[PDB]
């Protein structure tokens, strides 16, 4: 055997006495800096997780408390880190600074900003390595979340607190969503209820730095900057780094769960995170598993996606959605991560491929996805919509494997709905938008179109509704439900618009 | 400082130092070789020894030899002068030309540009190619990768984007040759001395080549396209200009990579590749891009093993990706040259929020009538032009007529056809197909277009061979 | 870390790296000397048979050996760097193997005096006239200042002449060797 | 020699797969790390370092030459094995073999589709 603090540079200075001089209570020497981790020497009152910081202005967290020798892992590159340099305490478990000052912020994964407009000026700071809600403090999933798209808030809706999921080949339209999502927001953040307002935080992990500065010039543009937070460990920041992001962000969003206020988390993407993960492990030397992947790497996103809860009246009302991005590879979604984390969220949202080059953008494929939850959180009218427009599309994806007229309705119906569901980008709409089109589509109105015009059509339609009818949409959202009357007009404004359309 | 060289087991060597230490990646002399041996730090043992994974072959090392730390990582001369010479990877030029007479030096390990230098909005790099312009339109700053094998007209092609791209942007050049096997790399050398980017003459040369052979050591393999990313990196901080950057092969980085990770002894990944994969293509995937000085665009070849296009290599390589160039032999046999494939070749900002709504329509009815023809060229082949009407044997002209006029004459490739390289810029690209779409040129024979730069010269070709 | 002095060999294992240390703490403070001579002590002093037989016994809690070992030390009383290498050893519960320690520290003072090893293995019993010209042309190899340590071999296993080893320096001119290179040659 | 020696060689290595397999023994026992397959790092290095002394020399170097055709050994038509890749990426072609083609009595069983030579229309006489 050996040892590891049995080096000759440090039994020397046991020898002749000399550790008299130099503490090593509140202060170690780094033994060796190699593949990601520094063994160092010293610290003996280190709380496990501690955040420890180097002589570089580095910084790493205390994974391995050996009895000779602690273990470290830096958030950064080791290149800055050499054998010898000296690490101090810090006293406080690896936490990040949280509040309303980081909103309109970039910061990397430990809240240091990075897009050069000045230091994060907040006050509380909120552990990462926190536990989530227990059993008790939770409630059932009751709000909307609007997320502005037509296919996910008919056919998928998420409430308030549910964990969704956004899993999809590369290249398919998740950052779309995401990007959807986190636009719709500004109507509600312009008011006084804070029932409505959703602060939302982006967690980019492992993704392109040039897109993620893409990303914030374009969400800037629409002005919804000002209630957004971004988190950023992109592809070249080390893995440690990449590891924190997931976590970094879901404190700075418990925050305002915690405060009664409801937030919405969005990790692009969790894959990566994996990924990540695996590599700080095998260079650990720690066993590998399935893939490689270590054991853990189901307990690593679980202890992640179990804090975005829905609190109840009592611990203040608050809650935190979230909608992890999935990139399966060329189809599988029985690997073994988009299972591991298939079965930690309460929805998925699957964006097939094959729909996504047809043209059918969103491409987010139905029947392969579902929202358990969502259900019981839906505007009433939204609801008096979907109830039917998902039993034609069902009643439309038999019969799409092939006739009588009967059958010819059925596909004429499908096509048509399918025709509507798609949709442009950076462009979501209003819930009351949204049941207008979706109703003039399922009543059969636009059965006497020309499929292609459809695509017309709803454009058209939206912008004579915007204006002329202004109040039949404000009676819509304020009573929730398309009453009677409210259904009455909307048949008559439908008729007369259709009249003479062409 | 002075080292000693304590272990060599293979090509990783083991230093031990005792007055201070070198940080990670600081490169190494080894005193007393003749050809320069360099290594280069990539731990600490503690006890003062680090492991340095060798630059070239350790065969007669001596444990005790003095290894001479230099201070800084591998640095490399990155003026000017680094243009139509070939250097290694540490620099030291290869053309039996002489010293490469410069005066700045640069370290090859350099962080990505940081997050408020990026630059936010995605331009579309002119390349002067129809084909590549119009259905899968380069991005500045961003990663194109160059699909297909040899026989296709591959060297042609990164010949003719050098020279556009010099004359077009009046942007120089780089080819980092990760893996170049060294009868190609003379090959090569000698297609550019013709060409005429490369020139022995007169220093007015639009490319500087870097080459990592494929016999040495695997630690000098994955350091050769982060030389290329320095001498293109001053070539756009230091003169605010747009450059290539042409890495073939992408796949042997990686392999590069996961041979030096295997010599360290650090455990294998998924498929044996590295456990740091994903984070080695990132750090240097990630000094690609357009900051505010200036830009590096890069074509990178890419094999996929065993066409496993969910392999951690290849599929590593892709989330980096800004566009394709899926060169085909298929097309090559028409003649159409470039062989480049329209209908796989994609591009990521082929969206009309980026080129322009005309650019989109004209390249989304291009992509279309080419699927429709390539899907009639069923029904002819099994039944017969009989079997069509004339609402489709229009678009079977039209698509036969766009094929011709995607293939375009390269400047270098004067030898073979002889013809006069045209660079035809976007706009008469587009307004060409936009017109050979609207039906206004139906009657012209095909071979109008054949091998034709604009579609005014079209016109004129027509009406030669027409009398 | 602080700067240390290297020995003039090195040796390697555990034996290697606490022998390194003391000798590199042992230069500074110049106690070299005392230093082996209270090596030699404690060599015998862990060779009592109540000594090594606790110092044996896993199950004798590790504070009570090196609590033992601090009250041999102060009857002892050897130097500060001496007893506190016996409590370094006592602790990290690598006592089991002092012996291979000292040793090394001998051979790392050894070479520090200068005393190269030497040998002559020789074809049968020899004279000591012959033993003193011998030690007098081997002297002729060393440099200026080192030593002679020759340790005398006889064998009659070879058949003649005599090997001579001088460090690592190895001339073998044994009649056997010329034997078996003759008949290697001529085959 | 011959080929700094202004003369024109040939070298026949047979097989390549047993020089890895030796190289990979050598390896193990000397415990340095192993990799895909049991097979160390440096079974890419061994190879290109061999496979890359076949040269045509200049007409200032002597003229010489030296031509390669290492021999591979694939276990059942699995070219993507490690070694059958390793060496497929060194070389300048390949004359892939086949037992369906020599069994149909196409002998030798050279397989058209699948051999390749990278210099081509080159090394050919104007008559062949
Ligand atoms: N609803 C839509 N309509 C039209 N185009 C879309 C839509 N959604 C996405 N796209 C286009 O698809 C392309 C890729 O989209 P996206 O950015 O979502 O990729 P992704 O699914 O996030 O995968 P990656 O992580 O590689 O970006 C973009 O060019 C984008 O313009
Ligand atoms: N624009 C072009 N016009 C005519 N022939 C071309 C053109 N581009 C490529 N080719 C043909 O394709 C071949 C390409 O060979 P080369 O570029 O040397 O290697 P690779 O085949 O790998 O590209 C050339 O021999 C040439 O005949
Ligand atoms: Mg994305």
């Amino acid at each position: 055997k050996t040892g590891t603090a049995e080096v000759s540079s440090i039994l020397e200075e046991r020898i002749l006495g000399a550790d008299t001089s130099v503490d090593l209570e509140e202060t170690g020497r780094v033994l060796s800096i190699g593949d990601g981790i520094a063994r160092v020497h010293g610290l003996r009152n280190v709380q496990a997780e501690e955040m420890v910081e180097f002589s570089s202005g580095l910084k790493g967290m205390s994974l391995n408390l050996e009895p000779d020798n602690v273990g470290v892992v830096v958030f950064g590159n080791d290149k800055l880190i050499k054998e010898g340099d000296i690490v101090k305490r810090t006293g406080a478990i690896v936490d990040v600074p949280v509040g309303e000052e980081l909103l309109g912020r970039v910061v990397d994964a430990l809240g240091n900003a990075i897009d050069g407009k000045g230091p994060i000026g907040s006050k509380a700071r909120r552990r990462v390595g926190l536990k989530a809600p227990g059993i008790i403090p939770r409630i059932s999933v009751r709000e909307p979340m609007q997320t502005g798209i037509k296919a996910v808030d008919s056919l998928v809706p998420i409430g308030r607190g549910q964990r969704e999921l956004i899993i999809g080949d590369r290249q398919t339209g998740k950052t779309s969503i995401a990007i959807d999502t986190i636009i719709n927001q500004k109507r509600f953040n312009d008011g006084t209820d804070e029932k409505k307002k959703l602060y939302c935080i982006y967690v980019a992990i492992g993704q392109k730095r040039s897109t993620v500065a893409q990303l914030v010039k374009r969400l800037t543009d629409a002005d919804a900057m000002k209630y957004t937070i971004v988190v950023s460990a992109t592809a070249s920041d080390a893995a440690p780094l990449q590891y924190l992001a997931p976590y970094s962000g879901c404190s700075m969003g418990e925050y305002f769960r915690d405060n009664g206020k409801h937030a919405l988390i969005i990790y692009d993407d969790l894959s990566k995170q994996a990924v990540a993960y695996r590599q700080m492990s095998l260079l650990l030397r720690r066993p590998p598993g399935r893939e490689a992947y270590p054991g853990d790497v189901f307990y690593l996103h679980s202890r992640l996606l179990e804090r975005a809860a829905k609190m109840n009246d009592a611990f203040g009302g608050g809650s935190l959605t979230a909608l992890p991005v999935i990139e399966t590879q060329a189809g599988d979604v029985s690997a073994y991560i988009p299972t591991n984390v298939i079965s930690i969220t309460d929805g998925q949202i699957f964006l097939e491929t094959e729909l996504f080059y047809k043209g059918i953008r969103p491409a987010i494929n139905v029947g392969l996805s579902v929202s358990r939850v969502g259900s019981a959180a839906q505007t009433r009218a939204m609801k008096q919509v979907a109830g039917t427009m998902k039993l034609e599309l069902a009643q439309y994806r038999e019969v799409a494997a092939f006739l009588d007229a009967a059958t010819q309705q059925l596909l004429s119906r499908g096509v048509r709905l399918t025709e509507l569901l798609k949709q442009g980008q950076y462009s979501p709409m209003a819930i009351e938008e949204q049941v207008a089109v979706i109703y003039a589509g399922v009543r059969g109105y636009l059965d006497k179109l020309e499929p292609s015009k459809i695509t017309k059509f709803e454009n058209a339609f939206l912008s004579h509704v915007i204006s002329q009818h202004q109040a039949l949409l404000g009676k819509i959202r304020t009573d929730g439900k398309i009453s009677e009357e409210s259904d009455a007009k909307l048949k008559e404004i439908v008729t007369n618009f259709l009249a003479g359309f062409e | 400082t002075t080292g000693r060289i304590v272990a060599v087991i293979g090509a990783v060597v083991d230093v031990q130092f005792d007055e201070g230490l070198p940080p990670i990646l600081n490169a190494l002399e080894v005193q007393g070789r003749e050809t320069r041996l360099v290594l280069e730090v990539a731990q600490h043992l503690g006890e003062s020894t680090v492991r340095t994974i060798a630059m070239d072959g350790t065969e007669g090392l001596v444990r005790g030899q003095k290894v001479l730390d230099s201070g800084a990582p591998i640095r490399i001369p990155v003026g000017p002068e680094t243009l139509g010479r070939i250097m290694n990877v540490i620099g030291e030029p290869i053309d039996e030309r002489g010293p490469i007479k410069t005066k700045q030096f640069a370290a090859i390990h350099a962080e990505a540009p940081e997050f408020v230098e990026m630059s936010v909005e995605q331009e579309i790099l002119v390349t002067g190619i129809k084909v590549v312009d119009l259905l899968a339109p380069y991005a500045k700053g961003g990663k194109i990768g160059l699909f297909g094998g040899a026989g296709v007209g591959k060297t042609v092609l990164i010949m003719e984007l050098i020279n556009n791209v010099a004359k077009a942007h009046g942007g120089y050049s780089v080819f980092a040759g990760v893996g170049e096997r060294t009868r190609e790399g003379n090959d090569l050398y000698h297609e550019m001395i013709e060409s005429g980017v490369i020139n022995l003459k007169d220093a007015t040369s639009k490319v500087a080549l870097v080459y990592g052979q494929m016999n040495e050591p695997p630690g000098a393999r994955a350091r050769v396209a982060l030389t290329g990313l320095t001498v293109a990196e001053y070539f756009r901080d230091q003169e605010g200009q747009d450059v290539l950057l042409f890495i073939d092969n992408i796949f042997r980085f990686t392999q590069a990579g996961s041979e030096v990770s295997a010599l360290l002894g650090r455990i294998p990944s998924a498929v044996g590749y590295q456990p740091t994969l994903a984070t080695d293509m990132g750090t240097m995937q990630e000094r690609i891009t357009t900051t505010k000085k200036g830009s590096i665009t890069s074509v990178q070849a890419i094999y996929v093993p065993a066409d496993d296009l969910t392999d951690p290599a290849p599929a590593t390589t892709f989330a980096h990706l800004d566009a394709t160039t899926v060169l085909s032999r298929a097309i090559a046999e028409l003649g159409i040259y470039p062989a480049v494939d329209p209908l796989d070749s994609t591009s990521r900002i082929m969206d009309p929020n980026i080129v322009g709504s005309e650019h989109y329509d004209v390249a989304r009815g291009v992509q279309k009538i080419l699927q429709d023809y390539k899907s009639l060229q069923d029904i002819i082949a099994i039944l017969g032009m009989d079997e069509l009407s004339e609402e489709d044997k229009l678009t079977v002209s039209r698509a036969r007529k766009i094929q011709r006029f995607l293939s375009q004459p390269f400047q270098v490739a004067e030898v073979f056809t002889g013809h006069l390289g045209k660079l035809v810029p976007l706009k008469e690209t587009i307004k060409g197909f936009q017109q050979i779409l609207a039906g206004e040129y139906d009657h012209l024979p095909e071979q109008a277009f054949y091998m034709v730069g604009p579609i005014e010269e079209a016109v004129a070709k027509a009406d030669k061979l027409a009398e | 870390f602080a700067k240390l002095v290297r020995p003039p060999v090195q040796i390697y294992g555990i034996e290697g790296r606490y022998a390194t240390a003391l000798y590199s703490a042992a230069s500074k403070q110049n106690k070299l000397e005392q230093v082996e001579k209270e090596l030699l002590r404690v060599g015998q002093i862990l060779k009592e048979p109540k000594m090594a037989a606790s110092l044996l016994n896993p199950y004798v809690k590790r504070s009570v050996k090196v609590k033992s070992l601090s009250d041999m030390t102060a009857k002892e009383k050897f130097s500060p760097l001496t007893s506190n290498l016996i409590n370094l050893l006592a602790e990290n519960g690598r006592l089991t193997n002092t012996p291979a320690v000292i040793s090394a520290f001998s051979t790392m003072m050894s070479v520090h005096r200068g005393e190269v090893p030497c040998t002559v293995t020789t074809a049968s019993a020899l004279d000591e006239a012959t033993l003193t010209e011998l030690k007098t042309v081997l002297k002729s190899f060393l440099s200026k200042g080192q030593v002679l340590k020759l340790e005398v071999k006889i064998d009659p296993s070879i058949m003649g002449g005599m090997i001579v080893r001088i460090g690592e320096k190895y001339v073998d001119m044994s009649a056997k060797t010329k034997i078996q290179k003759l008949s290697r040659a001529m085959r």
